[PDB]
């Protein structure tokens, strides 16, 4: 099912992020910029590459019709051959066309889940040191330099280090 | 100070269909179905196909006199027959088990033409003058190059004639013969003679015997008579005995036959044969692709993608495209 | 002050099956399989089917004298044959290529009955008296209405008889003939004569010849003799030459044949034909539905849902029903 | 596959919500009532309709058996034809029956996800201005009239507007 | 004080494949495909198979003199035919509709051998001395045990012989006969006589009549002559009339046939038959499993898993295994 | 799609939990230990068994090739039969192999969602009475004895009961 992230609480995508499917946009005193999430993008590519190859690999056989001919007294086996060939044609057409519909849904949902998990991975880290705007963005209750931003992407954000400073910003 | 989590978007306008939603724009996708073809025939495994040209496949293998260009050794990856070849069964009659014959040859790879029974085999008869206006070569009458039409000597009767071939090779032999059916009693007596006549073929595993069926037939190619054509395979080590006292269309030239170790094909098409290479060759043309499906044709030789009816089979690899 | 998020529920007790759980109640669903039928035959494309009644399909097409009601022009959407029709091949013998004949007729839509060879065609022979008690019309003996049984005169011998039919129309012609096989040599000499006898048929594309096969047989329908029945298609522009010196069961009436441009059907069923219309007609009855699958029959003629073995194919459209 | 909402942390459904699959129930000084979320419901309806139609569209071919007959000397091709017709029957029965099982799971899980997402959409807006009861309900820390209720449903809830009053009703309590 | 939520892990190293990732270690899984076989033949339903040993299937049912070991009633669960059996059709000639015959017997469950026409049926003739070196038993000449080769007395003419069998039993009867074609007129006149000769078989549904086609054929087992072998089914209630004045290879012993109520099998294999039981018996061996698929063979008798090409079909039941 | 729990924010599995797929690990004054959540584990077993049984049941037919023979003049119907047998063989090989791949994915995702849902069910109960470490664990802001742990596992945790003690350990620091 939909995971609510893509075209959801994150309303749109970024044409500014060109080095990955999923990622971050940061802002601080040292500037701003886009940066793709290195972990999840590669893993998604590996999975989808595997899915496409696996699908191709399972479709890697062929029903081969022949051009054999039949006399006017072989109408039955002629038609028998035709209904067989048309029969397998309709089966494989069914298989291919339906597989595309179902799996395209899965592929798009897979990205959706990847975006949600990435957002949750961040939200889990920052806790109350940051303000969840609900749209995929987090405003920090402390100064977060490039290295601080970098730690969030790394998934090694130091919560109790900035804990005092964040809480000590109650107006 | 802030950080946002987001996803890629671009100028892609490529769409895919899903089970819940159609025409869905995505960032990346791959087309699995191929619809493009080169409308021509190429070589499979660097081996050229056999062009039958203006001859039908029966006319070629029976040796229609107008198929001289093809009357030789032949090696093919597959066979191409043209829709309206003029040169087929010129002398009217039915080729027995025709479809099984074409199917056999289609499973073939090479034939070697040789003289099975030379004219000297048959003694007491006229091995010349066995020609017909229905089978012309140039202006004059003629006959098949793989068959010998034997009529009696004018001075003598038509004796029991015999022929024997010991197949001592390792290859099977494809040979042909026939029984002539004159329209009236007069012609029967004139060409072969009165009384009961017979045509008898026999091998270690095959047994054939027929008699003339004299009957008035509608004219086809100026002929009210008919010839019943027959074919068979002389297995290696086997022996053929021919025995007849009339109405025999004798085997003259035959073929050493080579079985193809895979499926062979016979395409009925007007497409040109060229000196080019192909991995996938369909009856509708060559397909050059890495794609998994094609909508071009179900009939092919070599390695082709799977045939389906689909116009398109595009898998999404990327993400739903949602630019700002 | 509060706000809650929740989902729909109703009084539905309709259940669907899932991969993880069976017998699951859902709020909304759709049945895809149709299992109801009208046990009767209706019209397809506003054209009524042909009821063969008390006649088999061979009995109809050969013109069995007790099948008189069916011997006329016929146009059908499909054919209904009754399981235990008494009137079939009344005079004992084999119909050559019977199944291919039924397959041919099944692919047909209309036949036009006409007289191919009138009795006057055959001179020097007895064209009357060609009847049998095995093929009765009313109480008295008779014979097929599409075949002519020719026996010799006592006054003269049985001469070589000939017939010709030029098919100059645009429709193919389905015609029948036969070869009579007396049980003993006495009867053969009495009905046809001594010496070698033959029946020979020929067209531009067909060559036919048979002889009498005298043999002692058990009585069938009070007759120890046999007739070998044959059928063929005279193509437009073709010509049929009949030539025989005995044992000929001649074509009398024949049919102009019209090929159906789509799949045709022959149903073997006891169901009544009624004054009704249908889009989908199976051999088990009529199906009126928008559903995608049916449980009724794999044999049908109209536009029908796909046949499966399933008792039910219900898709959940709604939600898991959890009333409080 | 389950998203934990339907027959989950939202223990039961509402027979009182008759105009949609997914929706809200609110309570304030002006009373209570059910209201279906038309946006998310309609989107699901379009999807499920599409799913059903696509399935029907792919099942829109038929293997057509024929009533051809065979002689007693045609036993092999008779059996050949029988094994073929029975063969495609078993393939399509398999395809149809298995597809119903597999996609029914997906459809039911889809609704579960939709209810979950709609719930998260509300929770994201209200933040700490409301108290998450864990059962799909939110107790407001402020007065929320019909116009306020609508904004939660509208997705236009003004969080900082009620921030002070809300945070000024959590310390009064406790 | 704390509480954690987590998931199972174990010492499993068994892997499965997913659409997104291959070789994925899981805690629990089940294999659906079976690749193990016992290379031997066992009994199906407490019934032993019929081993044809050094005899082909035609040799058994015609009663080739070297197949005495099989000369009896036979009841089989299935049939095992050996690849290089020496004893088949010993006297050269073609068995008509051979493949349909094997298909019929393969669909069989039991045959009861009985004497259809005792030698006393045929009077005025020599029922002995109908042997050939081509069908040797030991050193001396012999013949099939289900067929009677009838030649004329030296002292006399070959009279018209007659035979009749009414099948009043409930089982269909499988019987065989033949027509002998001597190579030269000398043998014909010596064994049967000059003039026109005939072989006549007839039932309510079958009509058979042939004459000898004398011809010199290549030598097989020292024989230039041929026998045309035939088989047929005498339906219950039917009656067979045999009539001949020469060249008849008469039915002697025949079979009462029992139709198997399910699929039968004839395996062409070298595997040993042992005293064991099986539910699933393939041509490659026995399969004992509860798995749903097998990797062994598409040809089998009994209850077997579905045949696929897969090396493994393992469903994950547990979860991704992440030990610490 | 991945639900982020298994091999996710909960980095690894427990070889110490042998009586179930999903479950708890607690630590308090009376010691520590593993305990499988029987409800959710049993429910998963019921579903997976049903899934496997349903798949087997739909595969419960067979295309049966026969050993019928064909003459040298029956090459066409011989080939027809071979292409048919090979045809159904390729269809069922595809169906089985592809179904296994796809459903193995679903099965693994199913376990992931069950673990995720179980984690949220606990998180909903403890609320701010416990500290979410982000790794599937919860540090309690109060003393939680064996009975207290059982109530969390049972899903009958009394929140307001421990609320004051909890807040009086958030105010102490
Ligand atoms: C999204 O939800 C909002 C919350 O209800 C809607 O906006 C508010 O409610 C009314 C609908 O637009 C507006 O009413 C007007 O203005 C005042 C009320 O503030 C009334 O006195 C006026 O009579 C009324 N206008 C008229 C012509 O009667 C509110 O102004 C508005 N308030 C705020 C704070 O936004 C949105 O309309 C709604 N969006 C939709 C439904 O698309
Ligand atoms: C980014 O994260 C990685 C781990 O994902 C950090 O590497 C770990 O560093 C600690 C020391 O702080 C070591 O004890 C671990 O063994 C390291 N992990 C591995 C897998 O080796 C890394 O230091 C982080 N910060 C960066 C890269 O700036
Ligand atoms: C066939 O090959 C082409 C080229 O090698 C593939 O197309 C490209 O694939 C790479 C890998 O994703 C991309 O960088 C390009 O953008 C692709 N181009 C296009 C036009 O798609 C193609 O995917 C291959 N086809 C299959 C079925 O594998
Ligand atoms: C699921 O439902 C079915 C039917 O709703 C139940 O099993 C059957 O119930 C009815 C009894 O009237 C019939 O379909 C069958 O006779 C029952 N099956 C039998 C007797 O084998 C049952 O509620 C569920 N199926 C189960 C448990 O197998
Ligand atoms: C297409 O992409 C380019 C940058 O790659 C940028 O101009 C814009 O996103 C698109 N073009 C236009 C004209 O909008
Ligand atoms: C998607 O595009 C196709 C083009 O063939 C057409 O059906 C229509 O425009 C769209 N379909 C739907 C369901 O909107
Ligand atoms: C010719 O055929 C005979 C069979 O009688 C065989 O013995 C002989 O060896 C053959 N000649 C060869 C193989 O050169
Ligand atoms: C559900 O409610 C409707 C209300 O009209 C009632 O008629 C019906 O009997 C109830 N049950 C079912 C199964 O529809
Ligand atoms: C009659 O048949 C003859 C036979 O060849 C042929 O000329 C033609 O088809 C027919 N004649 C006419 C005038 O149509
Ligand atoms: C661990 O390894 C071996 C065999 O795999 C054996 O001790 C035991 O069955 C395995 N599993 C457990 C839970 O001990
Ligand atoms: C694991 O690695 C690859 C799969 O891509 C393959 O070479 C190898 O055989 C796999 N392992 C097993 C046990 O098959
Ligand atoms: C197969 O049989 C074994 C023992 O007979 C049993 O333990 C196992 O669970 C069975 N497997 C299946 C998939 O039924």
């Amino acid at each position: 099912g939909l995971f609510g992230a893509i075209a959801g609480f994150i309303e749109g995508g970024w044409t500014g992020m060109i080095d990955g499917w999923y990622g971050y946009h940061h802002e601080n005193s040292q500037g701003s910029g886009y940066a793709a999430d290195k972990e999840s993008t590669q893993k998604a590519i590996d999975g989808i590459t595997n899915k496409v190859n696996s699908i191709i690999d399972k479709m890697n056989t062929q029903f081969e019709a022949v051009g054999h001919e039949f006399s006017n007294l072989e109408r039955r086996i002629d038609n028998l051959n035709k209904r067989m060939e048309d029969g397998f044609l309709d089966v494989w057409t069914y298989n291919a066309e339906l597989l595309v519909l179902l799996e395209n849904e899965r592929t798009l949902d897979l990205h959706d889940a990847n975006v949600k998990n990435l957002h949750e991975k961040v939200r889990s880290q920052l806790r109350d040191n940051a303000n969840d705007l609900g749209n995929g963005c987090f405003e920090f209750w402390h100064k977060c330099n490039n290295e601080c931003m970098e730690s969030v992407k790394n998934g090694t954000y130091d919560y109790p280090k900035y804990q005092k400073e964040s809480r000590l910003n109650r107006q | 100070d802030k950080i946002c989590i987001g996803y890629h978007a671009n100028n892609s306008t490529t769409k895919v269909d899903t089970i819940l939603e159609k025409n869905v724009t995505v960032t990346h996708s791959v087309e699995l179905l191929e619809n493009q073809k080169e409308e021509r025939f190429c070589k499979i495994s660097n081996k050229a196909p056999l062009d039958l040209r203006d001859c039908t496949l029966e006319g070629w293998i029976l040796g229609n006199p107008r198929c001289g260009i093809l009357l030789a050794d032949q090696s093919w990856s597959y066979i191409v027959e043209r829709p309206n070849a003029r040169n087929g069964i010129c002398y009217p009659g039915t080729l027995n088990e025709a479809e099984e014959l074409k199917a056999l040859i289609g499973s073939g790879e090479r034939v070697e033409r040789f003289e099975m029974f030379p004219k000297s085999t048959w003694t007491g008869v006229n091995t010349e003058s066995g020609v017909s206006s229905a089978c012309p070569l140039g202006n004059g009458p003629s006959f098949y190059r793989n068959l010998l039409w034997i009529i009696k000597l004018k001075s003598s009767e038509y004796p029991v004639i015999r022929g024997t071939f010991n197949n001592t090779g390792d290859k099977s032999i494809l040979y042909f013969w026939g029984v002539h059916h004159p329209p009236v009693t007069t012609e029967q007596n004139a060409l072969y003679g009165s009384g009961d006549r017979y045509v008898r073929m026999g091998t270690e595993s095959m047994n054939f015997a027929r008699s003339p069926e004299i009957a008035a037939r509608p004219a086809v190619n100026g002929q009210r008579g008919r010839i019943d054509y027959f074919w068979s395979i002389l297995k290696p080590g086997e022996t053929l005995n021919v025995e007849s006292n009339g109405n025999l269309i004798a085997p003259w030239y035959a073929y050493r036959f080579v079985n193809k170790d895979s499926k062979g094909a016979i395409f009925r098409s007007n497409l040109p044969i060229e000196n080019c290479d192909a991995t996938c060759q369909t009856t509708e043309g060559v397909i050059r692709t890495n794609k998994t499906f094609q909508n071009v044709s179900p009939l092919w030789i070599g390695e082709c993608p799977k045939y389906v009816k689909s116009k398109s089979l595009r898998l999404a690899t990327g993400l739903r495209n949602v630019p700002q």
